[PDB]
Formats: C-alpha cells, structure tokens, sequence
C-alpha cells in the first residue's frame, strides 16, 4: 500500500507516498494533512518521495472508542489538491484515507455503529446517501443499581467539535429525534430497548453541503437516571412519526413528548 | 451523571 | 419493466419516467424531474402507476443534434434534482442524470462564393469507431474528431477556432472553460500536467483530430460536460497563418507546434492574442 | 468566413468525486 501507520506507545506516525495512486504522478506534500484538524506534515523524505505525519494519540481531532478489551483511535489522511490552472475545473479528485490504531486496555458510556440487523458492529466506511446509520448507545454494566440510558442530544459536524460550522442537530431538546420530524427521513429510536441501559436509533445518512471530504462526526450527550424512574420532559427518548403526525416516546406517557414540537423542553 | 461521546469519522462513498 | 421509456416521433420526443425511479421504495417528487439542460417541466403525470411525462420538440430544451452520413441523432437527458433539505447545510440525496437519445434515418461549388455540414465525434482510443458518451473517469482521454462533409465541392482544410466546455450547450454560461482559444491554440495543453494536443498528421485535410484529458467542473454534482466548438474552413492548399491554424503545446519540447505550417505561426499562442490589426 | 458552431454532449462522468486509479 501507499500508507504505512506505526502505532507507538503514545503517538502514531503515518508515512504516505506522494505517488499516492500508483500512477507515478506525485502529489504535493502540502496537499496532505492529518485528521479533521488538518495538521501539517512533520517531515519529508525527498529521496523516497514520502511525507510523514506524527501526532499524539489524542491530537488532530482523532476519535477514541473504548471497547471492553481494546482502545481504538481513528483518524484520517486528507488529500486536498491545490487549484487547477483555472479554478472552475478539477483535474485531480480529493481523497480521504482512514487511519486506525488498536491498543490493549490497561460509568463508561459508548456509541457503536451497528449493522442493520443489529447483530454486529460494522465498518465506518462504505456509506452512500440512501443508507442508514444504526447507532447503539450504551453504558457499562457496573455493579451499581439498574439504570436507564438517554441521549439528550446528538450533533453532526465535520470534526469532533460539534460547535464548529457546519453542524446539524440530529437529536435535540433532551431526547427529541428532530431529524425524524422533517423531509422524508425515517430516523427514529428503536422500540423496545434490548435493555434499559441501551438505547438504539437509526438515522438516514446525509452529508454536509460544500464538504469535499464527504465524512461526518457525530457527538452525543448521553446521561442516565435510575432504571425505575418515570420519564419526563427532561429525560425521554421521542421519535416523530409523520404518518400519524405525532411524537412517540420509547417509554412513558404520550404527553411527555409535547415539548418536542414547541422546541423547548427545559423546565423553568 | 453523563458524558459526551464522539463517533466517526463516518466516510461516505459513491 | 422500463424505468425510462422514450418515443422518438416525427418532430418531437415523448419521455415517460416512473417516479419509483431508484427502487428505494420512496417515490420521487414529479417536480424534481425535468427534461434537458433547459430543465423543461413535465407535460403530464399519471397516478395509475406514478409516472411523469415530458414532451418536447426535437430541437427544444437544449437538446443536441449530431448529423452523421446516414443518421440524425438527438441527445438530451432527464434531470433528477432532489429538493434541498429543510436545513440546507446537509444533503440527503444526490442529483442524477439520465441520458436520452433519438435516432432518425437521414457541377461542383465553393462556400467562398450547397451547404457544408460540420460535425464533432467522440472516438475510441484507436480512432476506429465512435464510442459511448458515458463511462468517463478523471484520468480518461476524450478523442474528438472534427470534420466537414466532403460531397461535391472544392477541397477544404478544417480548423477549430475555439472549444469551450460548460454545463450546458451554451458555452457563455458559468461555469465554462476554454479548451481551444485564440483561433486554434489548444490552450488546455499549455498548463498543469495535461497531454491535450491536436493529432498529426491529419487523416485528410478536411478532418482534424485532438485529445483532451477529461476534467469536471468544481461544484457540479451532475457530472457532465458539453463542449461547443467553432469550426471553419479555408481552401485546402492555403498557407496557415496566425488566424487560421491548429497549434498544440508540447510540454516535452516546451514549444508550440502547428499541425501544419511554419513553426512561428503559433507564436501568438503564448502571448494570448492571435487577433489581427 | 465559412464556419459553424457544433456542440458535442452530454458527456457523462462518474458520480464518484473521490475516484482514483487502482
Ligand atoms: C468543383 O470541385 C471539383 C472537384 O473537386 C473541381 O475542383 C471543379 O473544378 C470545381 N468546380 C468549381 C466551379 O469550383
């Protein structure tokens, strides 16, 4: 391959061949960056036409997933060609190369991207518009009492910072899946839950206008209450159903979702 | 008690 | 099952499209479908099986005609342009384009004093035959053959004064990009890493071949191009001059090179002005 | 000046804006 990744103790070192597409045509070093933060290269090797990136495991907008036995750090190499002689045309396409580092591990919340049958976890690549993201939120089964898990908000963006522009709220107002309210989406929480401390939901795939990297990050605010406690306008998981024109909670009284339509579920 | 958790990058292909 | 049905009638075409175009379950909105680069609206719809119909004269809505020796070919397309999402920062659905084609059976003189027919053909790599207008990728090369009908007239030499790429048959629209300019300078070959050039020698003086590296327009999610060229003829044995020539930039030699004529007829290509006094 | 404007197309490209050589 044209990309070599060294997963070291507390950094990763990525070496990229400037002959990135095996055509023999060399890309510009300055057109390659690391992570959604677009960090610049740390060194070049002219003799071998390579470009090297070195970053701490938490730097440059990397994302960590904590599994029972493993820590997985995911990032990417961005190739963004400099302008053609006349910028209205493109002679060379951009590209994104996913980078991953796995480490044995030495309340914990987690989000996992599941296959459509929810049997297994699936790759983060190979989505096309028309596809559905199946997201499973969960919270570790620590000794402590039985819990119920909610997702207060999820925001999509072009980097792990959901406050950056552009961004798009998928879940808002303390558990209202607002993406399901509009257009022709089928986005919704799944019912019933597998367990009270697991919450599943599906989102129609989308992408951000004007973004030529064609990727998204989703950042969610997860929280728990005691398992037994009644859902209320502050703690709930509601979906909109266009057919019936109504909000519907995963559990609890129908009217707990009323605030979803008004766009404010804070209690004053 | 709560936490922010990020998932991605999700890459779209055509 | 026929997702797109085309009736090629005497002086119009009628195109019928199933709104279950993509088989995603979801029917598309009739208003999201239009005909031709002009985006003409549908002429009728039918709820029985959710179809949408377009009817237009053969020359309407930005269609393009090719005149071959024995056939007339009219080419257009059906546009699918999903309405924007409620929040415009995101896109859930890509636009699509469906190509549409209709085929129809179709004392010497001097134009410098009984009509010339000019034509551009997209050719296979080996120039043996004509090839499909689909399946192009960046990296690929367009082999374009310009020609002018040869029936019972004086011998002619053919030039291409300019070619402009754009998103519709109107080369004056934005965006557009001049591939050939300044009266026959293949300026696309002057820049970046292209190998675009006129071919030498010509097969006949009244044919001119050239190769253009494929490119696409930034921001265009339909993924198409139209190329419109201004072709002209002179008497065959007339000497090329700065206003009548076919010049390529040869990167290896770092100079302009005419298909025929003296080397210095291409000088004005570098300066960007081949207009006379 | 004997001449004409001739249009060629539509030339349809791939929908993959990340397409590259193997
Ligand atoms: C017309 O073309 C023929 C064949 O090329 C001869 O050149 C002929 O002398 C021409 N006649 C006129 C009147 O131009």
């Amino acid at each position: 391959t044209p990309v070599a990744v060294q997963c070291q103790e507390a950094q990763l070192v990525v070496t990229v061949h400037r002959d990135l597409f095996g055509t023999g045509r060399l890309i510009n070093a300055a057109d390659l960056t690391l992570g959604p933060a677009a960090c610049k290269h740390s060194s070049l090797n002219a003799a071998h036409n390579t470009v090297t990136f070195a970053a701490g495991l938490h730097e440059c907008g990397s994302v960590v997933q904590v599994t029972p036995d493993t820590l997985i750090y995911r990032t990417l190499i961005n190739y963004d060609p400099s302008p053609a002689s006349n910028p209205v045309i493109i002679r060379t396409n951009p590209a994104v190369i996913p980078i991953e580092c796995h480490y044995p591990r030495r309340l914990v919340f987690s989000l996992r991207l599941m296959s459509d049958d929810w049997s297994t976890e699936r790759p983060f690549t190979g989505f096309q518009l028309g596809d559905i993201l199946n997201i499973q939120a969960e919270v570790s089964t620590e000794n402590h009492v039985p819990l119920r898990l909610f997702v207060d908000s999820c925001v999509a963006a072009l980097s792990p910072d959901g406050d950056s522009s552009p961004h798009y709220a998928i879940i808002d107002f303390n558990g209202c899946l607002v993406d399901g309210r509009v257009d022709d989406t089928s986005s919704a929480f799944i019912t019933p839950r597998p367990r009270e401390d697991v919450l599943r939901f599906r989102i129609d795939v989308f992408r951000f206008a004007g973004d030529n990297r064609n990727l998204i990050y989703i950042t969610c605010h997860l929280k728990v209450t005691p398992a037994d406690q009644g859902p209320d306008p502050q703690n709930k998981a509601c979906s909109f159903n266009k057919a019936r024109n109504t909000w519907v909670p995963v559990e609890g009284s129908r009217d707990v979702c009323n605030c979803c339509e008004t766009g404010n579920c804070e209690p004053p | 008690v709560a936490a922010d958790v990020v998932i991605g990058p999700v890459l779209l292909s055509a």
